[PDB]
């Protein structure tokens, strides 16, 4: 099948920037790509045909270029509501195909996360399971490395990591860490740590029970 | 099984702006097409049903099948990797023969 | 005005046929070509196939030996089915209008795309979920552990508490559960005056529990 590769996969502006996407084929594909936009919870909306033609109800900042294997996607002046997914779509051969896409998120200056513990219930213990929680609140950037720690030995593949995606107002991230331990495992030691490694931390901070 | 050829390979006439190729597809027949710029093809009529209120047109590229009915004369093809082609038909019951306006405009030469 | 309506199980057992059904609103089923789509978060946006009421139908060759996708003009839908299905199919399922030269916006442009719905391939059964405090600005939340499928709805104080609130994502466990956690950030002085409470509402199993969270 016809390869179709998009750069950058993740993209971080501001409003009021000009952004340009991407979108590279493996052969000559002609003028035969459409760009599509999408954001979360919707089905990708198309924006421009025939690789520079623009569809009607889209605005004119949006704009298509390119023939054969180079192709980009210009939005001269980002707006509140541009911040979304874009795919390319080639249409030369099939099966059709469509790019990884270039997830246009909002950049902002860099925040510390504040680490928090929770050690097991009462009434999970009685349940016969343990679960430690590590919550690490609003932070930015995205990247961030979480190590769990039962004492002074490192632990390996017993817990499960989750982020909230960029949040409406402050365009923070948080992410949770839930190390699982049977009632047996939990009772034979005392000391618990979370080590957090973060771009707004100096040295990575432990938070400890 | 001999085809009757329609077109030539050094005329872009009836494929080219507004205008269509008429073909007179007749059963356990074949009829194939030339044009400039064009991949040459081969409309056959393959089964025609008592009335007649099914036909059975298979194209093919030197197939995808199409059917033709008096309530849906008029149909779109897609040939993956050639692009489209219209068949507007004139379905006039079981005379052993469909008369169609085919129009080329939107196809092309795979390379 | 041309409406497409998506429908189908959001949960499928393995080894089983996934049927899927896109519904045609104001307007005929005969003069356009329908698609079907699929999308996860590591193989992306990807073509299924195509189908016509009176044009033969064309599918993905990474597809093709288990999919068939049929258009049924008297009942006015498209059928999907995705045989011998197994964990790699889970994805959102999108039905589309596939363009030509004259019907969409254009030649292979998908302009009409349905809701999309979610499938999920598990032979994992409904069962309900055990809710746990995380004790304590202060950081206060909920456990909502083992529980499948998917999703859970968690607000705290019925509604009333917004700011600070963050539910995240379900991750799946190795038994094949699924492990929720509901977090708040509260001043350390409302410790003692104010009481907090989730309220962790599963419609599958029809489960509603309200935990009290305080040190």
């Amino acid at each position: 099948e016809l390869q179709m590769t998009q750069s950058p996969s993740s993209l971080s502006a501001s409003v009021g920037d000009r952004v340009t996407i991407t979108c590279r084929a493996s052969q000559d594909i002609s003028i035969r790509l459409n760009w599509y936009q999408q954001k979360p919870g919707k089905a990708p909306k198309l924006l421009i045909y025939d690789a520079s033609t623009l569809e009607s109800g889209v605005p004119s900042r949006f704009s298509g270029s390119g023939s054969g294997t180079d192709f980009t996607l210009t939005i001269s002046s980002l707006q509140p509501e541009d911040f979304a997914t874009y795919y390319c779509q080639q249409f030369n051969s099939y099966p059709l195909t469509f790019g990884g896409g270039t997830k246009v998120e909002i950049k902002r200056t860099v925040a510390a996360p504040s680490v928090f513990i929770f050690p097991p219930s009462d009434e999970q213990l009685k349940s016969g399971t343990a679960s430690v929680a590590c919550l690490l609140n609003n932070f930015y950037p995205r990247e961030a490395k979480v190590q769990w720690k039962v004492d002074n030995a490192l632990q390996s593949g017993n817990s499960q990591e989750s982020v909230t995606e960029q949040d409406s107002k402050d365009n923070t991230y948080s992410l949770s860490s839930t190390l699982t331990l049977s009632k047996a495992d939990y009772e034979k030691h005392k000391v618990y740590a979370c080590e957090v490694t973060h771009q707004g931390l100096s040295s990575p901070v432990t938070k400890s029970f | 099984m001999r085809c009757v050829g329609v077109g030539n390979r050094d005329f872009v006439e009836g494929v080219s702006g507004g205008a269509w190729v008429d073909l007179v597809l007749e059963h356990g027949g074949c009829v194939t097409t030339m044009a400039q710029g064009k991949p040459t093809l081969d409309f056959e009529l393959t089964k025609t049903t008592a009335g007649g209120l099914e036909y059975t047109v298979v194209v093919t590229v030197h197939g995808v099948t199409a059917m033709i009915t008096p309530r849906s004369p008029s149909v779109e093809v897609k040939l993956p990797d050639y692009g489209e082609l219209t068949l507007d038909c004139e379905p006039r019951s079981g005379t052993g023969h469909l008369k169609c306006k085919v129009r080329m405009e939107k196809l092309r030469i795979k390379g | 005005e041309v409406q497409l309506l998506e429908s189908g199980p959001g949960l499928v057992k393995p080894s089983e046929t996934l049927s899927l059904t896109c519904t045609v609103s104001g307007g005929s089923i005969s003069d356009f070509y329908w698609s079907w789509l699929r999308q996860s978060p590591g193989k992306g946006l990807e073509w299924i196939g195509y189908a016509h009421s009176r044009v033969s139908a064309y599918y993905n060759p990474s597809l093709k030996s288990r999919v068939t996708i049929s258009v049924d003009t008297s009942k006015n839908q498209i059928s999907l089915r995705l045989s011998a299905v197994t964990a790699a199919d889970t994805a959102l399922y999108y039905c589309a209008r596939q363009g030509t030269g004259t019907t969409g916006v254009s030649e292979d442009s998908f302009d009409l795309w349905g809701q999309g719905t979610k499938v999920i391939v598990s032979l994992a059964s409904t069962k309900g979920p055990s809710v746990f405090p995380l004790a304590p600005t202060a950081a206060l939340g909920c456990l909502v552990k083992d529980y499948f499928p998917e999703p859970v709805t968690v607000s705290w104080n019925s509604g009333a508490l917004t700011s600070g609130v963050h539910t995240f994502p379900a991750v799946l466990q190795s038994s094949g559960l699924y492990s929720l956690s509901s977090v708040v950030t509260v001043p350390s002085s409302s410790l003692g005056t104010q009481t907090y409470i989730c309220n962790v509402d599963h419609k599958p199993s029809n489960t509603k529990v309200d935990k009290k969270v305080e040190p």
